[PDB]
């Protein structure tokens, strides 16, 4: 019975390596001054304004993004021919009444 | 007295195995390849027969030599996976913003981790019995059930996935890394199907090899799970 | 046996049949042909000539031969 | 917002936006060579650039890896698919600088030479306007 | 022994000093290649089998 | 009319006034592939807000041409016209957050 | 190095010592079958390898090379803008990756680049300062060095004030010559 | 029997015999090249058949490396003397030893058969995609050969590593060279297999790794991660032979044995982390280029120590002993030649110098001086040293000063001009060239025809 | 600009950019060191 490695080698070098990686990264961020706040959103300003309008109720709910742009590709032109937001909202309203 | 080593003078499996390999290149039908693979399996078994017959030499270094060979083979398997991880992470900058559906992190990862952990526990119990000079019949059939579920789950996942190898390098790497793991799971089936109780016990290289190999497959999946699913 | 002491005893004791050496040289000669024969075959296939005339793909003087 | 897409004030006032011109440079065949041309190095359309000007070369390869080499300008950049490599140069003297593809690329790797002619800025301006 | 050890020492560090002498020039020339320059003209070069395509900005 | 006005407002402005110079975000690397993709995405978003005819978006296309080879742009512009350009897909129709 | 097994070998405490090495040297050994033989073979290896003076030179080299190797690997992950490990920025289009762009400028101006760029005049003979000026401001304005690079640059004078032609070949003088002709702006 | 033999010494002979046979095809391919490059304009290859030339250079490079030099230095001599240098009787894994040589032959037959049957096109021995993955089936066949060759190399590496378990003597410097070479194969081969599979996937399984949005430079990293260790795997066994020859033929104990051993170990460690000096012109990051350039120069430090230790082995040897033996001359010639090749390697290690010299005949001359002269001469020197033990005859090579002098003069004529051509400049992998490079190319061509004639004199 | 017959051009020839001069000067800077390494070693190749 003779030991070759550290008595707790597996946990030592796994958690220990992870700890050193995490601490090194924080140090690197401080040196370069990188912002550390997390944003999960796209930063397109014009689009975010349109989304706020939908939330405020200025734009009808479930209105597609391609219904709001000044240039449409061919595929979007195909979809605009069959788009009826008013009908979609009524259908959702009917579902809510049935559920309740 | 006697010579330290009982020399092996002649061998003819090498020619047969090498010719079997060539048949793969020179085939004109994929049916020949299927039957050729059976020949390769047969002849490799004969080579394994020679290793068992070498026990008659009573050479203490034979166990050590084979054990270190397996260690080298294990390293090669690890480095092969490293290359796939290398390929996957090289194009990391092109992932997660392409119009493809990446895998969920809730269903597949959890059941596979649970399923493969049970496989490790079964093999661990086999090792414990091998230490105690004891056997339990049911253990082998638990492995077969475990392998059956793994095959059933992976087959459905590939068939129901809505993205294809040609869609993006991300999808190719996902499918390829998962296939490479499956092949190593299938190689485990090839090895475990012959598990039996041998009365010369702890001088049998097969037991230590199986324990090492099964552990390697399971740990590799943890790395895969972290890279792809989580 | 004394005859089996040395590996390749016939050759080492200088009694081997010369045909063994001829086959070795022939095998080497055949290996070399794998670079020359396909060269000739490919040249003819794409040009209709086994070998080019030097600088035949460039403009040549009237008296060039 | 419009300000999210910066544009120089001159163009917002109606100045014409520049356009880009593309041409193809091919080796001159052996049977089409003229008495003074250099075999294996001449091309049908050369690239004219102004001298004593900082120029940015962006080099890529469409199909396979080629390499754009002009030994006199000290440039050897691999034209790899998927990489738009950036090379900067400053030509000090007028002349015509010849080069060859420096990455095996197929049957005619040896038959896609590079010819760059550097002329005075006034000469280049007249040349650019005409072509 | 004393003399021999010095010879072995030189065999190792004389090549090391030469390497150090090259290192500083290597750093400098590498930085020169990647220096940010105020370029005023762009030429786009595309390699194709087997010819070169050049795209230039036409004057207004 | 400020010395540091280029940096102020956006990092984009730096190469808008000096089209043929390095962009601050990609100057560290010789490979400019990512620079071309950012420029093209900017052109796509300009048209959505302002429309193709707007001189601003016309110049944004010119900026893309400064760093994107024409064989790339022709292919990418074809995808944009059809409606399959992953860069120009409207945010509400993206699938990046789906199934993980 | 003692020659008698009776004389003990001095050992320090820690993870790399004589005692630490003895415990592990014979783990895989078939030749160390008894104490006397084991110690003899252990001291034979220690004498041959650790008491060899030139061997320590290679120990230094592997340390230096590995130290650089680990640092460069770590630096790329921590600071290189093009290297991504987190996924927040990769889930957005390029113009929206504001956090990643924060690495660009500082990663473009490492200390050593600033120190060594002024020494371009040790290589270029004509207009070594052709690229020194850049009004954009992504990098500092460069000023040519006043001394040659130490080492193998005996071709040029030790200091540039000793060269009678150094000032005549500067980008400023050449610009003066060509402007006088209307040849070019630079 | 002849094919069933497991004796390691017999198998060692088979490796040497097979390398010579395959060497003829490699020499033929090499001779085709220099004949074509005699002057501008087609000479033996039609302009409409330029594809054949690309195949000639591709096979010349592949055969010489994997099928000729590597089996000769890593399979031939080691299988003969390594179990003898160790106090053991035979190789540890006899049956594996038999199949390894058979595997090498079958892969050779596959390669040459592909020449005859498939359309002849080439992509270089480095098989850079996308060119390699848009080719015809000959590229598929060449991949099978490499993968098959990889199997033989790895199992042979496993065989040598097992000597550590059974060695009953001292680990001599030569044994260390083979062991460390095996270690390099074990760590580098699996990476090579992985990337080669990706090449097959694109060729045969509709994979898209090497099309737009897939970085082609990815292949170069993985390939050269094995590529450079390969060149060090070729040369390290040559270093072991030189150490034995110099010590034996001078009756001098090897000086600084441990320094020699540590130098070999150091080279392998450094050789595994400097692969990207093959990728200077692709446009890597500034810091990345500086790192590889700095570490590449460091490889000279251990390599230099070995050179000096060799020199002191020859210095001071007794004058009475005859010094004209071919084995001794070749061993001494190696030091002179290797220094030339290594110094030029350091020149092209500086990346800015490399910008001008990449893909030029300067690089060709660099690795020919090391491999075509140094490695061949080391292999020749080792075989000559073991002539009595091996027992071959019917050649005049043991004491032949004409052969040594003529070989040295003429090989230098072939490759010294190629350094000059590199600055002129002439690209590599090129059939036609400008008229003003003819003089130097003509001189090298005269050198090539002369060398072939000299080989006929040994018989 | 273009290759010329029977020219050594050791280290390069005919630079036209400041970077081209740098390439030639770098090779010339190291060339004498290379000679020193070769001469010093070769002089001692003897009995
Ligand atoms: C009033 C009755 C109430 C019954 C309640 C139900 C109980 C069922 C228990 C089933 C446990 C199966 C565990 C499988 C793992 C392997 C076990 C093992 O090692 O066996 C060794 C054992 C002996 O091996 P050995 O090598 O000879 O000896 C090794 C040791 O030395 C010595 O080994 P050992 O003796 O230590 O073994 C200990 C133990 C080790 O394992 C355990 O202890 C694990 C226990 C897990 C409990 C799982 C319960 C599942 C129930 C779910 C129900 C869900 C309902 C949902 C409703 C939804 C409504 C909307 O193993 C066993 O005892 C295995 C079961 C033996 C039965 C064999 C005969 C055939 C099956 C008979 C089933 C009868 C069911 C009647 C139901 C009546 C209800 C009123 O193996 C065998 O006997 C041979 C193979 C067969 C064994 C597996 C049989 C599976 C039967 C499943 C029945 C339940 C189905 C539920 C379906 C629900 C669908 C919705
Ligand atoms: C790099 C170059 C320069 C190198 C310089 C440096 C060199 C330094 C020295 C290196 C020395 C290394 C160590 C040497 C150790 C030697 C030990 C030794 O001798 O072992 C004994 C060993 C065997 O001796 P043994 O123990 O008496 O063996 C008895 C037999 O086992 C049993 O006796 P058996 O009579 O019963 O034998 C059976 C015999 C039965 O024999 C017969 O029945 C013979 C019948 C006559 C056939 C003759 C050939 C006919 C060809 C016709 C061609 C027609 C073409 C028509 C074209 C028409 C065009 C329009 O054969 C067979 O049944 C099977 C034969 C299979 C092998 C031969 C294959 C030939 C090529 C086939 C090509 C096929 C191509 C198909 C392609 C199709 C593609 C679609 O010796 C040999 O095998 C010969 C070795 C000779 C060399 C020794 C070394 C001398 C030093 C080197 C000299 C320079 C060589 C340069 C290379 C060659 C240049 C060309
Ligand atoms: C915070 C983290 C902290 C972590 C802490 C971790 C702590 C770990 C503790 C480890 C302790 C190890 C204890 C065992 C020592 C070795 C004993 C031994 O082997 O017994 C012989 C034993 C046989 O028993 P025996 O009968 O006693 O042998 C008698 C001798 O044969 C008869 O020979 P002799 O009597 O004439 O001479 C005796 C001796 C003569 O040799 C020696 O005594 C050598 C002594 C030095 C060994 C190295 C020690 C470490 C040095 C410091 C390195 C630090 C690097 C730091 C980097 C940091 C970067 C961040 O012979 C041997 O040692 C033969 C085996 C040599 C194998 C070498 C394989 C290549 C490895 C590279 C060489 C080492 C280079 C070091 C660096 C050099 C530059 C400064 O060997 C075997 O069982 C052979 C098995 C072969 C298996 C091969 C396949 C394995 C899988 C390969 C995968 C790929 C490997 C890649 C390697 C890459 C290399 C570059
Ligand atoms: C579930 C589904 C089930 C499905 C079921 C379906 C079943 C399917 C079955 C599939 C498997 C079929 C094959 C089974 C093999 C069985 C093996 C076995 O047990 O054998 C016992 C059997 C024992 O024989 P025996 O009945 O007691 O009689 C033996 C004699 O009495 C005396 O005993 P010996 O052993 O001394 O005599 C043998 C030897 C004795 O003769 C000699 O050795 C002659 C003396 C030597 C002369 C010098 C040769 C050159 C130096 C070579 C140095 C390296 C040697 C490496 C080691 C040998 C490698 C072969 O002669 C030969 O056998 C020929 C030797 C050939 C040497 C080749 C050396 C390199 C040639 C380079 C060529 C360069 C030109 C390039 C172009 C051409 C490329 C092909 O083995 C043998 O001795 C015969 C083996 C014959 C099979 C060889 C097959 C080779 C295939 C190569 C690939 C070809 C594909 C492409 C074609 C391209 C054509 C152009
Ligand atoms: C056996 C084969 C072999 C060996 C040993 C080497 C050894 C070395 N090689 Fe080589 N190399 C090749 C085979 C080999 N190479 C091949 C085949 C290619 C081309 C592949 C292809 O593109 O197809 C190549 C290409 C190649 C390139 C260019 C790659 C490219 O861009 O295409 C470079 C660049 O630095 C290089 C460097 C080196 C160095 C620095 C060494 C060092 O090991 C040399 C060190 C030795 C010395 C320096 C001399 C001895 C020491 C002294 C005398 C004292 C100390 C000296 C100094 C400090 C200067 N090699
Ligand atoms: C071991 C490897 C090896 C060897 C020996 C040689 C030997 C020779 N090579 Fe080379 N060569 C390469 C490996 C080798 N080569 C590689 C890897 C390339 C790059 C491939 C590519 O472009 O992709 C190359 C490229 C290459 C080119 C460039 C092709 C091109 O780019 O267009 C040329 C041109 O002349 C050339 C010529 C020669 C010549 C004239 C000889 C010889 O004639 C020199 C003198 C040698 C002899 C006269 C024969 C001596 C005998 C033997 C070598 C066999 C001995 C066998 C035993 C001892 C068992 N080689
Ligand atoms: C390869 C991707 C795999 C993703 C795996 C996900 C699971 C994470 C846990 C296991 C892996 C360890 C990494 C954990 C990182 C935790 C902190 C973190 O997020 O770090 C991110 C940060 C960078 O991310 P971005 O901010 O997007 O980039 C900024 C500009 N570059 O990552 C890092 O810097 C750490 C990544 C590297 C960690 C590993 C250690 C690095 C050094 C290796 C040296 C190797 C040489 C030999 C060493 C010898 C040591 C004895
Ligand atoms: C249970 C056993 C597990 C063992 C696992 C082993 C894993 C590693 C196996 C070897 C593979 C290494 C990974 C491959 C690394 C490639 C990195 C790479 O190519 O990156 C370079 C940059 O890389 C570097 O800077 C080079 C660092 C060198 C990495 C070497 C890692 C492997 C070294 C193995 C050497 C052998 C082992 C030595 C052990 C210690 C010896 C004392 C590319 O940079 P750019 O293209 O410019 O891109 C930068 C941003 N756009
Ligand atoms: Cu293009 Cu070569
Ligand atoms: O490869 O050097
Ligand atoms: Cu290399
Ligand atoms: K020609
Ligand atoms: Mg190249």
């Amino acid at each position: 019975g003779r030991r070759l490695l550290h008595g707790n080698y597996f946990t030592r070098y796994l958690f220990g390596s992870l700890a050193v990686i995490w601490i090194a990264e924080y140090a690197a961020a401080c040196q370069y001054g990188i912002p550390r706040h997390r944003n999960p959103n796209w930063m397109w300003s014009w689009w975010l304004e349109k989304q706020n309008q939908i939330k405020n109720g200025e734009i009808p709910a479930n209105t597609p993004g391609y219904a709001m742009v000044k240039w449409n590709n061919e595929a979007e032109q195909r979809w605009l021919k069959t788009l009826n937001v008013e009908a979609m909202n009524e259908e959702f309203a009917r579902r809510r009444e049935a559920y309740y | 007295f006697e010579l330290n080593i009982n020399i092996i003078n002649y061998n003819y499996l090498g020619i047969i195995i090498t010719v079997i390999i060539s048949i793969y290149i020179y085939n004109n039908s994929n049916i020949i390849s299927v039957y050729n693979s059976n020949l390769l399996l047969i002849n490799i078994n004969i080579w394994m027969k020679y290793n068992i017959l070498d026990m008659l030499n009573l050479n203490v270094l034979d166990y050590k030599i084979l054990l270190w060979i397996v260690v080298i083979i294990i390293s090669n398997e690890i480095l092969l996976f490293v290359s796939f991880y290398w390929i996957y992470y090289h194009n990391y900058i092109n992932y997660y913003h392409v119009n493809i559906l990446i895998l969920n992190s809730y269903n597949i990862v959890y059941n596979n981790i649970i399923l493969l952990t049970l496989l490790s526990t079964i093999v661990n119990i086999k090792f414990y019995n091998y230490i105690l000079s004891y056997y339990k019949y049911i253990l082998s059939y638990l492995i077969y059930y475990n392998n059956y579920m793994f095959n059933n789950k992976i087959i459905l996942e590939y068939k129901n996935n809505s993205n294809y190898t040609n869609d993006s390098v991300y999808m190719t790497s996902y499918f390829y890394i998962i296939l490479l793991h499956y092949i190593h799971i299938y190689d485990s089936i090839i090895l475990i199907v012959v598990y039996n109780y041998v009365n010369y016990k702890n001088i049998n290289n097969y037991y230590i090899n199986i324990n090492i190999y099964y552990h390697l497959i399971e740990v590799l999946y943890i790395v895969i799970s972290i890279l792809l699913y989580l | 046996n004394l005859e089996d002491h040395f590996d390749l005893a016939e050759y080492m004791m200088k009694m081997h049949n010369p045909m063994s050496e001829y086959l070795y040289w022939i095998a080497g000669f055949v290996s070399g042909l794998h670079g020359i024969l396909p060269l000739l075959h490919s040249n003819y296939y794409f040009s209709g000539m086994f070998l080019p005339r030097d600088n035949d793909n460039t403009q040549l003087c009237d008296d060039s031969w | 917002s419009p300000e999210d897409y910066p544009t120089p004030q001159k163009y917002l006032e109606g100045a014409p936006i520049p356009s880009w011109y593309s041409f193809q440079s091919n080796l001159v065949g052996d049977m089409d060579l003229k008495p003074g041309m250099a075999r294996m190095l001449e091309v049908d359309k050369r690239l004219t650039v102004p001298t004593r000007t900082h120029i940015r070369f962006l080099i890529t390869g469409a199909d396979v890896i080629h390499s754009w080499s002009v030994p006199s300008l000290g440039i050897k950049c691999d034209a790899t698919p998927g990489r738009l490599v950036k090379i900067n140069t400053f030509i000090q003297r007028e002349g015509v600088f010849y080069g060859q593809c420096s990455e095996l690329c197929g049957t005619l790797h040896a038959f896609m030479p590079i010819v760059v002619e550097a002329v005075s800025p006034e000469a280049f301006a007249a040349h650019a306007k005409k072509w | 022994y004393n003399l021999v050890m010095k010879v072995e020492f030189l065999f190792f560090y004389l090549p090391t000093i030469i390497v150090f002498g090259i290192c500083i020039p290597v750093y400098t020339i590498n930085f020169a290649q990647e220096e940010v320059i105020y370029t005023t003209m762009t030429v786009k070069v595309t390699g194709r089998q087997w010819y070169w395509v050049y795209e230039v900005e036409s004057p207004t | 009319e400020s010395a540091d006005a280029l940096f102020v407002g956006t990092l984009d402005r730096l190469t808008a006034e000096h089209p043929h110079t390095d962009d601050p975000r990609f100057a560290f690397q010789s490979n400019q592939w990512n620079n071309c993709e950012l420029r093209f995405t900017q052109f796509c978003r300009c048209t959505r807000e302002l429309g193709e005819d707007d001189p601003r978006c016309k110049y944004q296309y010119y900026r893309a041409q400064t760093v994107c080879h024409e064989f790339l742009l022709e292919d990418w512009m074809e995808h944009r016209h059809r409606g399959t350009c992953d860069l120009d897909i409207m945010p509400d129709r993206q699938v990046i957050h789906m199934r993980g | 190095p003692p020659t008698r097994l009776s004389t003990p070998l001095y050992s320090e405490g820690g993870a790399f010592t004589v005692n630490w090495w003895r415990n592990r040297y014979g783990l895989y050994s078939r030749r160390q079958t008894d104490p006397m033989l084991a110690e003899f073979l252990f001291r034979q290896q220690v004498k041959e390898w650790f008491y060899d003076v030139p061997s320590y030179n290679y120990a230094a080299l592997v340390g230096l090379a590995l130290g650089i190797l680990v640092a460069v690997i770590w630096r790329h992950f921590l600071f290189n803008p093009d290297v991504y490990v987190r996924r927040q920025e990769l889930r957005k289009m390029w113009p929206d990756r504001h956090r990643q762009f924060a690495y660009a400028v500082p990663y473009l101006n490492p200390q050593l680049k600033n120190l060594l760029l002024p020494y371009k005049n040790s290589f270029i003979d004509n207009e070594p300062d052709y690229a020194d000026y850049n009004p954009v401001g992504l990098r500092p304005q460069r000023v040519m060095a006043i001394r040659r690079i130490p080492g193998f640059f005996w071709a040029i004078p030790q200091y540039f004030f000793e060269d009678p032609l150094y000032t005549s070949c500067s980008t400023k003088n050449m610009q003066t010559i060509y402007k006088k002709l209307g040849y070019s702006e630079l | 029997f002849y094919i069933l033999v497991n004796n390691n010494k017999r198998i060692g002979i088979y490796y040497i015999k097979l390398s010579i046979i395959i060497g003829i095809l490699g020499i033929v391919l090499s001779y085709i090249i220099r004949v074509e490059l005699y002057n501008s304009g087609n000479r033996i290859i039609k302009y409409d058949n330029v594809n054949y030339y690309n195949m000639v250079i591709t096979l010349h490079g592949l055969l010489m490396i994997f099928y000729i030099i590597m089996p000769g230095l890593y399979g031939g001599i080691p299988l003969y003397i390594l179990p003898i240098l160790s106090v053991i009787t035979d190789i540890v894994l006899p049956r594996i030893n038999n199949i390894s040589i058979i595997i090498v032959l079958i892969s050779y037959i596959v390669v040459i058969n592909s020449i005859v049957i498939e359309y002849n096109i080439g992509t270089g021995w480095t098989l850079y995609p996308p060119l390699s993955i848009i080719g015809t089936v000959i590229v598929n066949m060449i991949l099978y050969g490499l993968i098959i060759i990889g199997i033989s190399s790895i199992i042979s590496a496993i065989n040598f590593m097992n000597i550590l378990i059974v060695i009953d003597g001292i680990i001599y410097v030569y044994i260390w060279s083979i062991i460390i070479t095996s270690v390099l194969l074990i760590i580098s081969l699996p990476i090579l297999n992985g990337i080669l599979l990706m090449i097959l996937s694109d060729i045969y399984f509709n994979s898209i790794y090497f099309i737009l949005n897939g970085d082609v430079v990815l292949y170069q990293h993985l390939f050269w991660y094995f590529g450079h260790p390969e060149v060090y795997i070729l040369i390290l066994p040559a270093f072991g032979i030189i150490s034995i020859i110099l010590s034996v033929l001078n009756n001098k104990i090897i000086f600084g044995m441990k320094s020699m051993i540590l130098a070999i170990i150091m080279i392998s460690i450094l050789g595994s982390i400097v692969w990207a000096h093959h990728i200077y012109t692709v446009g890597l990051e500034l810091d990345t280029k500086i790192y590889f350039n700095n570490l590449t120069l460091i490889i000279s430090i251990p390599t230099g120590n070995k050179i000096y230790n060799w020199i002191i082995l020859y210095i001071g040897s007794y004058n009475i002993l005859y010094n004209g033996y071919q084995s001794l001359i070749f061993s001494i010639m190696f030091i002179i030649i290797f220094i030339i090749g290594g110094i030029t390697g350091i020149i092209i290690s500086i990346d800015i110098i490399d910008i001008g010299l990449h893909d030029t005949y300067y690089i060709v001359s660099h690795f020919h001086y090391i491999l075509s002269i140094g490695a061949v001469i080391s292999l020749l020197a080792g075989i000559l040293l073991l002539k009595d033990i091996i027992g071959y005859y019917n050649v005049i090579i043991k004491i032949n000063k004409y052969f040594g002098l003529l070989l040295f003069i003429n090989i230098n004529i072939i490759f010294t001009p190629q350094f000059i051509i590199g600055f002129n400049v002439m690209p590599r992998r090129i059939l036609e060239y400008s008229d003003n490079i003819i003089v130097w190319n003509l001189i090298s061509s005269i050198g090539s025809i002369s060398t072939i004639l000299i080989l006929l004199s040994i018989f | 600009d273009i290759p010329w017959p029977a020219r050594t051009d050791w280290g390069g020839h005919d630079p036209a950019t400041p970077f081209a001069e740098l390439m030639i000067n770098t090779h010339s800077m190291f060339w004498p060191v290379a000679i020193f390494i070769y001469v010093s070693a070769i002089y001692m190749v003897k009995k």
